[PDB]
């Protein structure tokens, strides 16, 4: 089982630098090229560079010379990419991938990708979120079914993790993408259960904001 | 660098029907060794991209042969013979013939289903929030199709445009519907000065606006 695990989300101050890691397992690290790809705002992908861990040989997209530096630690099977002097355009998700093109064969083996690392370049302060329970009044959907919600607001930076009943409740759950407004994010999630479940049994919203080491659970009560 | 142009921007197809995506390049992608390094990738919602095709028409291992690729020179096409729900996501063509490697802008494939009217829920501010001097009124419009919808907030009969925060989910794999969240935030003091709070929506499934409201009072 071939796997690439990337480091966690980074919030970087303008003008500073960061080193992202891509830990691999399940294959011979020194025998394949590892490529790094950048993704901005969504549909915008760009190819950065590639390195052959066996020799240290690297090739860079001209645009990224001086911006990206690739290295690889053979003893730990980890590839790294250092980004220098961060600016607005560097806020993006970066992926590492064992692309699979075998130059000698002029053919390909399967591509495996890391999960991606989100980098946020900002000088804005880290702020813990306030979690608010949303119990129905009109948004009860009469009888039969009832929808509840959780409002997470005023935090920075992303991400925040939200589950219901510790992850035990995932059916009929809708978690909306966080939206930034005045240097703070707001996120919400709704969960629909049958009138027979709630309020009889408890429904709790679980929120974690790693950047501020905030872990909060909110019980939705009538 | 080679510019890659994809058409169309979005594709809306019903399950069982065929789909076709085009990718054009500014330079021929024929390498000097006679091979054409044109790849097609799929990025499913919330997932990393995955290669579907290499060398124009060769499928990667484990990729369904419902998918086929063709083309040469500067014109390429990806075709899906019969669309299934798992095909939802964004498709990109990427060329490796000319350094540096470049990608097309992407094409989003959305599953076209039967119209679905929104299930709307409205929530007044929690005691917790009021305590802090803030007041947010939340409206959830769940499981509707098409995605096109207009939401407006009205307080005591007048439209409120300031303080609104909207968010949408991507198309759901499980039922091909969309969901939306709309939050109106005001001070506790102003919140306590009005009576009726209305979440109003405009959607294909109704000739008149879809409404959900509540009147705040005490007892
Ligand atoms: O390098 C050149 O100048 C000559 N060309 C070659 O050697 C062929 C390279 C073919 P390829 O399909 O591996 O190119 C790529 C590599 C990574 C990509 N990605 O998206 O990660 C996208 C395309
Ligand atoms: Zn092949
Ligand atoms: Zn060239
Ligand atoms: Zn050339
Ligand atoms: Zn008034
Ligand atoms: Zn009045
Ligand atoms: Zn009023
Ligand atoms: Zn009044």
């Amino acid at each position: 089982e071939m796997q690439l695990q990337q480091s966690g989300a980074e919030l970087l101050r303008p003008g500073t630098s960061v080193k992202l890691s891509c830990k691999t397992s399940g294959y011979i690290f020194t025998s394949y090229w590892i490529h790094w790809v950048k993704q901005r705002s969504g549909q915008g992908l760009e190819w950065i560079a590639r390195i052959y861990p066996g020799t240290g040989s690297t090739y860079y997209n001209e645009k990224f010379k001086g911006k990206a530096t690739l290295t690889a630690d053979k003893s730990s099977s980890t590839a790294y990419m250092q980004l220098s002097t961060l600016k607005s355009e560097d806020s993006a998700v970066y992926f590492c991938t064992r692309w699979g093109f075998i130059p000698v064969r002029e053919d390909y083996v399967m591509d495996y990708w890391g999960q991606g690392t989100l980098v946020t370049v900002s000088s804005a302060k880290t702020t813990a979120p306030s979690v608010y329970p949303l119990a129905p009044v009109c948004g009860d959907t009469t009888g039969s079914s009832v929808t509840l919600g959780c409002l997470v607001k005023g935090y920075f930076p992303e991400p925040v993790t939200l589950t219901w009943n510790s992850g035990s409740l995932s059916s009929g759950v809708h978690t909306f993408p966080a939206v930034l407004q005045s240097d703070l994010y707001t996120l919400s999630s709704s969960v629909t259960v049958t009138s027979s479940t709630w309020p009889s049994q408890s429904i709790t919203c679980n929120v974690a904001h790693p950047a501020s080491s905030t872990k909060v659970d909110k019980k939705i009560e009538p | 660098d080679i510019v890659m142009t994809q058409s169309p921007l979005t594709l809306s197809v019903t399950i069982g029907q065929p789909a076709s995506i085009s990718c054009k390049s500014s330079q021929s992608l024929l390498y000097s060794n006679g091979k054409t390094y044109l790849n097609w990738l799929l990025q499913r919602p919330g997932q990393s991209p995955k290669r579907l095709i290499h060398l124009v028409s060769k499928l990667d291992s484990g990729v369904p042969d419902r998918i086929t690729g063709s083309g040469s020179g500067t014109d390429f096409t990806l075709k899906i013979s019969r669309v299934e729900a798992a095909d939802l996501g964004v498709y990109y063509c990427v060329q490796g013939t000319h350094f540096p490697y470049t990608f097309g802008g992407g094409t989003k494939l959305e599953i076209l289903r039967a119209d679905a009217a929104p299930t709307v829920s409205i929530f007044p501010p929690s005691s917790e929030q009021l305590t802090s001097g803030g007041a947010s009124v939340v409206c959830f419009l769940n499981n509707f199709y098409p995605k096109d919808i207009n939401v407006k907030w009205k307080i005591d009969g007048s439209e409120r445009q300031n303080g609104v925060l909207n968010s949408w989910t991507d198309q759901d794999s499980k039922d091909s519907t969309y969901s939306m969240s709309s939050t109106l935030t005001l001070t506790k003091d102003e919140y306590e000065r009005h009576n009726s709070y209305t979440c109003e929506a405009t959607h294909k499934t109704s000739t008149s606006p879809i409404v959900k409201s509540f009147n705040r009072n005490e007892c």
